[PDB]
């Protein structure tokens, strides 16, 4: 049957991921 | 300007000059905006974080709002505790006030802020909703021609829309995604390879959750141009699509059927050959839950040749991968006819799955003893469970499943114990 996507102790981005904030810079 | 102490921040922001405050606050920005280690934390402390929040009021003043809401956009970037911060000092509905800003340098920064605020989590993303940032996020993308508007601009309206699609328990207001969608699947067709990639993310949240959230992005005819995004050479483009993909699949045969209409088995020869490992593993798992469908399904999977390719990534690829791929093969033998699982033989499968019972992993030998238990069982339907069992013997397979007898685990041993009773005895 179907697996739904899991919980991997770090796999919500896993740092391929979006960032989910971000800061302006050039100053 | 450059480098002020706080402590002259604070001065300038506390005389009661309306120009003295804007070249404070000018300053503060600066200090948040340098390239390493920005005093977040001396600023918060600083008390500073409601005058910036007036600031974003004073209309008279432009330049102030748009210094102000860049100097809290930057104080929200920061932990979950610097952007409770700004949103305790009232900066949501000051921030949507601004949506409406006839300067479109102070409407993009208000937009970014409340992404980063939305972006801290489910309940700060429930709150930028409930203050009613919808209804003008979304009136700044009503026209005829999304290439009419500024790259940039439209880059941070995306992402910020992304943020309001993002995150699980719970998942966002299903009213909200109803009004977001028809904006989302007009930027997921735009020409900007920023805007797709954060359209992609949106829609790969939207379909992560139960299949009735899943309905509601394919009704809207998303799967075509998700296929097409599968193919970007944009590795930022298409891991999101194949996370998108994948997860559409975890949903009803007829919601994976839409996948498989659309063509997208065609481009699983190289997304199971993909040199970035979580694309790999990905495709991987999204087979795996495809073989986990009709036996339609599973022959569509062999008339597209894939079964070569989950042989390869049995063979050699990384383990996590690997154990994808035993699952896909579980998977397939559980479902699929006789003549499935008779070919699934002749491509190879069983040397590579045999090679795989040497890991010192508990699940993926239980997986691996499951599947052979379901080749076995089609192959006494077809009364060659001695020609297979040679088959076994020969790679060494069987010195491996007698092995696993003295086995840690329960069901291991079971599983062992009785391949050997019934077929090696």
């Amino acid at each position: 049957e179907k697996k739904k996507r899991t919980v991997a102790e770090e796999d919500q981005l896993h740092l391929d991921g979006q960032e989910n904030k971000r800061r302006r810079h050039d100053s | 300007t450059v480098n002020w102490s706080v402590e002259d921040i604070v001065k300038g922001i506390n005389s009661n000059n309306l120009e003295s405050q804007l070249q404070a606050t000018q300053a503060a920005r600066k200090l948040l905006s340098r390239e390493k280690q920005p005093p977040i934390d001396n600023i918060i402390r600083a008390g500073l974080i409601p005058k910036f929040v007036s600031f974003l009021g004073k209309t008279d003043c432009s330049p102030i709002q748009f210094e102000s809401a860049w100097a809290l956009t930057n104080i929200a970037s920061g932990t979950s505790e610097q952007t409770k911060a700004v949103v305790d000092g009232g900066a949501i509905p000051a921030f949507i006030s601004l949506l409406a800003s006839p300067h479109a340098h102070i409407s993009e920064q208000a937009v970014w802020a409340l992404g980063n605020i939305a972006g801290d989590g489910s309940a700060f993303r429930d709150l930028v909703i409930k203050h009613g940032a919808i209804d003008p996020l979304l009136a700044l993308l009503a026209v005829p021609d999304l290439s009419t508007l500024a790259c940039g601009y439209l880059r941070n309206l995306t992402w910020t829309l992304s943020n309001l699609c993002r995150n699980k328990n719970p998942a966002p207001p299903l009213d909200a995604v109803e009004q977001i969608l028809p904006t989302l699947v007009r930027l997921l067709h735009h020409n900007d390879p920023e805007v797709l990639a954060d359209s992609c993310w949106a829609i790969s949240y939207l379909t992560d959750g139960p299949n009735e959230r899943i309905e509601m992005v394919v009704k809207k005819g998303v799967v075509p141009q998700l296929v097409k995004l599968l193919g970007a050479t944009e590795l930022p483009i298409v891991t999101p699509a194949l996370r998108a993909i994948g997860n559409i699949v975890t949903g009803t045969d007829e919601q994976t059927q839409k996948v498989i209409d659309a063509g997208a088995l065609a481009v699983f020869p190289s997304l199971l050959t993909n040199p970035k490992t979580n694309i790999q593993k990905e495709a991987t798992w999204t087979m795996s839950n495809i073989t986990a469908g009709r036996q339609d399904q599973i022959q569509q999977v062999v008339n597209h040749g894939l079964v070569p390719f989950l042989v390869g990534v049995l063979s050699k690829a990384d383990f996590k991968t690997q154990k994808e791929a035993a699952w896909a093969i579980t998977n397939y033998t559980s479902g699929g006819t006789v003549e499935q699982i008779v070919y699934l033989v002749h491509c190879g499968i069983i040397e590579p799955l045999m090679n795989l019972l040497s890991a010192k992993d508990t699940k993926i030998i239980q997986v691996i003893l499951d599947a052979i238990s379901n080749i076995f069982q089609a192959a006494e339907k077809l009364g060659e469970t001695e020609k297979l069992s040679i088959m076994i013997e020969e790679c060494g397979g069987l010195d491996k499943i007698e092995a696993l007898q003295r086995h840690e685990n329960e069901s291991v041993y079971k599983a062992s114990l009785n391949l050997i009773e019934k077929y090696f005895s």
